[PDB]
């Protein structure tokens, strides 16, 4: 769940 | 202990330079990227688990974006200024059925905002004190959030009473808009909800993710 | 300009010395007269237009009321004191259907009114500010009711630095909690209409014309 | 409307 928050959040 | 507004007014000044209802959906997706840009340029927030970074935003972004546009809008009439350039005026909110939610905005939110110029530092603070609730269910360290937003209100406070020292309650007057802020946020969400729920009106995926579950 | 603490102390000391959810309709039914008589006591607030001293109560009736019953339950352990003096546990309200609203007065309010030992000088003037609030739609002299908001969390911010001087994030956090109740107090509220939907649950005459419309 | 709260508040 919540995919695009987590990927925005790590780079 | 290390929380200057410096650090603070300077992730706003970085993050910013037909049916209304769409367009402001669209606005609100397009913000929602540029608000993971600003909390990362928020004091010590990156340094939380990512965890618990997205706990915080997926709890305030609304309240977050809320208070954005609102102060964003401060200099115009009867109407709200959308990131993507757009306008939205408050007779045209009314004739799309959002009149209510709309009129609370300007009365409660951006008006308040114009007749005590409210800045740019104080709403960068008040932004920092909402993404930082230790409220938020899940939190892996509640107090770790309780310590961090206690540093942001620690700095307004001395910020205010140092830049406005003729407004002694300038300060209880900022923390005072947070009741509306939140009540405001949850009337925002439930018309999100239920334009989902009715079909019409696109929500793209950043905006839909944020109506998943929990 | 006049807005002691001692007088809101006083309205504190003066108005307070089997199906759960009924038990707390009935106890907040009875409350309702009780906050008419405390509100009488807060100082400037009968001075006011009838008309207005009506929408500030319909407007702040439930936040009010959820802060008394919170501050009043800071001994039990989990669960809280209804003003009939009866008690409802945690293991009652979840065995009711209403488990995760309790849990959230429990965690929200209650907890941290304990933490900090909120006392009841503080807790009266968290209700004058809530009672005071200028965003009451209605209001014949909004400007009025912010000013009375404004002296009373002038006088609550010179009560704390004065009595705990060693916490000078004190105020602050004392109002923090204004967003918290806000929200508690709006879903205690949907619960309530749909209890009074759905048929069940009997509700009193001052508690249902708090239902009416507006 | 709002019958016995505008009674409370006159007494
Ligand atoms: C969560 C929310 C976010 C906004 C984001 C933006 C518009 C940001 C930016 O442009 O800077 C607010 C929403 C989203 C769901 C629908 C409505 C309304 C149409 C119900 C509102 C509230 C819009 C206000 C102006 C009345
Ligand atoms: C407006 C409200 C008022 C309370 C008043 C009292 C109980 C006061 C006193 O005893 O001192 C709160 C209500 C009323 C509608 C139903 C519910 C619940 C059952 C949904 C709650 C919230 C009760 C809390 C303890 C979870």
């Amino acid at each position: 769940k919540h995919k695009i928050l987590h990927r925005l959040l790590q780079d | 202990e290390d929380m200057p507004v410096e650090r603070i007014l300077e992730a706003e000044l970085a993050v910013e330079p037909n049916d209304p209802v769409t367009n402001i959906c669209q606005a609100a997706d397009k913000q929602l990227f540029t608000l993971v840009e600003w909390a990362k340029r928020i004091p010590h927030f990156s340094e939380l688990p990512l965890d618990d970074q997205v706990i915080l935003l997926r709890a305030g972004w609304n309240e977050l974006l809320i208070a954005s546009f609102s102060h964003r809008s401060i200099a115009v009439k009867d109407g709200i200024l959308l990131a993507t350039g757009l306008h939205v005026h408050r007779n045209s909110a009314h004739s799309a059925g959002v009149g209510a939610i709309f009129d609370r905005v300007l009365t409660e939110l951006v008006s308040k905002m114009r007749d005590m110029q409210m800045d740019k530092t104080e709403l960068g603070c008040l932004r920092a004190i909402v993404l930082f609730n230790p409220d938020s269910k899940g939190l892996s360290n509640p107090a770790e959030v309780e310590a961090l937003r206690e540093k942001v209100y620690a700095s307004l406070e001395a910020y205010c009473k140092h830049k406005y020292p003729e407004q002694p309650g300038r300060f209880a007057k900022l923390l005072l808009r947070l009741p509306a802020l939140r009540s405001i946020g949850l009337k925002c969400l439930e018309h999100l909800f239920f334009f989902k729920l009715i079909g019409d009106t696109p929500i793209d995926t950043f905006l839909m993710e944020m109506l998943e579950a929990p």
